[PDB]
Formats: C-alpha cells, structure tokens, sequence
C-alpha cells in the first residue's frame, strides 16, 4: 500500500 | 482525496479476469476470425480496443453473442492480441510482427501500434 | 517465453472498467445492501473478492441479476470497497475503518483486510 | 514497453  | 493505493490491485485483477477466460467462466461472446473461434468478457475487450467498444456500445451490437471480424484478419494476429488484452504481454516476434501490427490497427489498440512500428523501424 | 510487456495495461484496463460502470455500459447485476442498488459487472466483483467469486461460479447464482447482501452490512463499507475493485483506490478514514474491515472481512477482500488491521493496530 |  502507498500514498498515491 | 486522502486515499491509499494497492500497488499490485489492477495487475491482480487482470490475473483473475484471465482466470476466468482459461476456463470460460462468465466469458459472454465469441469473436470469429477466419473459421477460428475466441471466447472472452466483452468489458475486458472494451476496454482494451477502440472497435470493440465501438462495437458494444452499439445499441444493436451490444446484445450479439457472436462478432465476425473482417476476413482479412489473421487469426493468430488475433490470438497474440487477445493475450495482450488480458496479460500486458504481447509475443511479438519477427514472423507475425506484420500480422499482429495489422489486427491492432484493425482493433484500434494505439500502443500496440506504437511498439510495431517502432519495431519495424529499428530492423530496416 | 519472448514477450514485451506494456507496464501500464492493467492500470489503463482497470480506468477503462471504472468508466464503464460510472456510464453504467454493459454492468449486468445489481447489489443490495441495506436496500442501497450498486450495480456492476460480475467479472470484475469476481475478481477483487473471493465472496463474489463463490456466488458467481455457483450453476445457480451465476444467472442472478440481484444480490442481496447480509443485513449487517454497511452500505458506505460496501461503497468504498467497491470504489477501492475499480480504481485501487481505498478511502480509509478513522470514521469508516471498522465498517470497511467487516465489510472486506465477510467480502473475503484479503488485501483491504490487512492494511485495516495495522491502521486500526498503529492506533491502539 | 519492457523485457518483463
Ligand atoms: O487504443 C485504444 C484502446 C481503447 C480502449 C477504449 N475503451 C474505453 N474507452 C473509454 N471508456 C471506456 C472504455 Cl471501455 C476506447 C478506445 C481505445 N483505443
Ligand atoms: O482476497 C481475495 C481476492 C479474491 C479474488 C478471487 N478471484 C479469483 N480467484 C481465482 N481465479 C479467478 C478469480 Cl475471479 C478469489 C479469491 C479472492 N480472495
Ligand atoms: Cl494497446
Ligand atoms: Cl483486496
């Protein structure tokens, strides 16, 4: 998971 | 937004939906090239082929279970770009690069198009 | 094998989907929460959850054009876990983070499981 | 385009  | 991203959630979905193709679960058309028969999902090819979604926003065409493509079309050209459709991986190879350029121009698939001519560029 | 592949496809496919369903073109169930309508394509329910995947390769459930979900659950749960299959994209908020891990939990939505349980573990 |  990342921050877009 | 404030959203998060899983990185690897599209690449898992196309997995699946080929998954699903391989053993010809929900697929709901046949496409016929030359006397050769493709089973598939009309939204996967939709969303990879200007034509086919042409073809199934077509207020007639959406209901065909069936779709003749042009008999000038190759059948393995075809069989090579519906892997495309489903993996991001075209086999593309000295022997069918003219054919498999054809049948994207044919089925609007612009980066396909794109690679093929790049291709046949660097070998002439 | 030889084959090239295009980094971006899945991603371009996946937008491709989420159009289709904002235009609501060629979705072919409906799913009922909480008498809340979302309506979708099975193919790509099927392939973000192992819950959807079960009720679609069901001989009988396969040619149902409703579905209701249990009771229990959540319609926004259900939206943003919807939203999260076609974009990647998963809107998890301190307000919202327990109904979307129910939610993800009873859709069998591995992933969106996980990353709930260390938000809500980070928090403790 | 890439060598996957
Ligand atoms: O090269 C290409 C690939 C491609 C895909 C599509 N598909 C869609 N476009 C927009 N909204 C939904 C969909 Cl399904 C249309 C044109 C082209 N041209
Ligand atoms: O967490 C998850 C996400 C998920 C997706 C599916 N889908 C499929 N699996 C295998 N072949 C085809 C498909 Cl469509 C099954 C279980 C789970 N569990
Ligand atoms: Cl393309
Ligand atoms: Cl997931």
């Amino acid at each position: 998971w990342v921050i877009p | 937004d404030s959203c998060i991203q899983f990185t690897r959630h599209a690449s898992d979905v196309l997995l699946n939906l080929n998954r699903l193709r391989s053993r010809d679960i929900l697929t709901d058309v046949v496409i016929v090239v030359s006397r050769e028969q493709f089973r598939a999902h009309k939204t996967v090819l939709m969303a990879c082929s200007g034509l086919f979604y042409s073809i199934f926003t077509d207020q007639l065409k959406c209901n065909l279970s069936v779709i003749n493509l042009d008999p000038e079309i190759n059948p393995e050209g075809f069989c090579i770009l519906l892997d495309f459709m489903y993996t991001s991986r075209l086999n593309l190879r000295e022997g069918n690069i003219m054919a498999v350029m054809a049948t994207a121009m044919y089925l609007q698939m612009e980066h396909v198009v794109d690679t093929c001519r790049k291709f046949i560029k660097a070998s002439e």
